[PDB]
């Protein structure tokens, strides 16, 4: 669920000898268990537990485990801000090409924009995993990319159709674009909320 | 004797072990002779039986009934003195925040168990080369001022160490150094 997922960072420490030895009794707080530290943070806590549980052994019987968990997310604010509100603007631009009545231009600015696209998935190319599986942004930047692609192929058939002296048609087709293209995304952004987030 | 708002303070005069030798006497007062081969005290002061600072003077001697310069009686700590010199910043890191530095560092100070005499040597001063502090303390079975660097992270690079002791009781350390130190102070916003 890149980038919003959240983690457990475990730390066991456990007894060597056998439980009818040596046993963990108690938990002392000499300290705070997470410090505080100047400045900002990759990686911020949100809540933490410790326990005492027994385990068994290699010789035999059982020894003690004591475990210290720490809750851990992201820093949202960083990914929104850098990634998702600069991708908004370049994907409105080529919804916004429809309203111009030439094709001839809107062509050209159509095919212009889907080098903006590819030339942004460099400087975010430090910011994606090279993991051997896709994420969640990994996901939505593909989906964006082939809608992107498409209005370049829509745009050429308009023009052909201007051209041959059917023009009626082609406004219809700036219509029914204009309406459908917000609709998918939004379809798709529940689709992806229903099936990693909420169950 | 306090000088104002007298709590009663309560004092103690124990052995080197804890072993208790003789109590106090309601300006409090105590005496006691000892006649071992060797005989060692601790004197015990306590305050913990809302008060106003401490206001006091503590007056002990030997031999001396009167009380009420001589030499020094209870045991005093040795003074050290030292310097740092800063040559080099080999770089910084500023994901993990650690730093590494080059530099000098030099101890000094004075001891007379450490003395020795020139008779049995020929010689000035004497020698330990290529060993840290804790390592020569240990070969020759004398307590030695040992240190570290408190965000050390990994080891580091140690040359030229050397210390070098004089009759009189005189040691110095010098050594110079290549450490990465943790700083988790780091603000880059
Ligand atoms: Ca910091």
């Amino acid at each position: 669920a890149y980038p919003f997922d959240r983690q457990k960072f475990s730390i066991k420490v456990d007894l060597a000898v056998p439980t009818n030895m040596f046993i963990f009794n108690e938990i002392e707080r000499f300290q705070q268990v997470v410090g505080d530290q100047l400045g900002e943070e990759e990686w911020v806590v949100t809540s933490y537990s410790q326990e005492i549980t027994e385990v068994p052994f290699e010789r035999g019987s059982t020894n003690s485990r004591f475990t210290t968990t720490l809750l851990v997310k992201r820093n949202l604010e960083y990914y929104i801000l850098r990634i998702f509100v600069p991708l908004f603007l370049i994907i409105s631009v080529s919804w916004v090409i429809f309203f111009l009545k030439d094709y001839g231009r809107q062509l050209e600015v159509a095919s212009g924009n889907l080098l903006v696209f590819v030339a942004f998935n460099f400087t975010i190319s430090g910011d994606l995993p090279r993991l051997g599986y896709l994420t969640v942004l990994d996901r939505f930047m593909i989906v964006s990319f082939c809608l992107t692609a498409i209005v370049v192929l829509i745009s050429v058939c308009q023009k052909r159709l201007g051209a041959v002296g059917k023009q009626a048609v082609a406004a219809q087709i700036d219509t029914w674009v204009l309406v459908i293209y917000p609709l998918v995304y939004s379809l798709y952004i529940i689709w992806v909320y229903l099936r990693f987030f909420t169950d | 004797e306090p000088i104002g708002e007298a709590p009663l303070p309560r004092l103690r005069l124990t052995d080197s072990g804890g072993k208790p030798l003789a109590f106090g006497l309601i300006s409090v007062e105590l005496n006691y002779t000892c006649d071992q081969d060797i005989c060692e005290l601790v004197v015990h002061v306590d305050g913990t039986d809302d008060s106003g600072e401490a206001v006091y003077r503590l007056l002990v001697g030997i031999n001396a009934p009167n009380l009420r310069v001589g030499s020094s009686v209870f045991l005093e700590s040795d003074l050290v003195t030292v310097g740092l010199a800063v040559d080099q910043i080999v770089g910084v890191d500023q994901r993990s925040e650690n730093f590494s530095v080059v530099g000098t560092l030099k101890l000094s100070w004075h001891d007379p168990k450490l003395g020795f005499s020139p008779d049995q040597c020929g010689c000035t001063v004497k020698s330990f080369e290529d060993a840290s502090i804790r390592a020569v303390a240990g070969e020759i079975n004398l307590p030695l001022p040992s240190f570290s660097f408190y965000n050390q992270q990994g080891n580091r690079w140690s040359q030229n160490q050397v210390i070098f002791v004089t009759p009189d009781g005189r040691a110095s350390y010098f050594e110079r150094f290549t450490v990465t130190l943790q700083a988790p102070d780091f603000d880059f916003l």
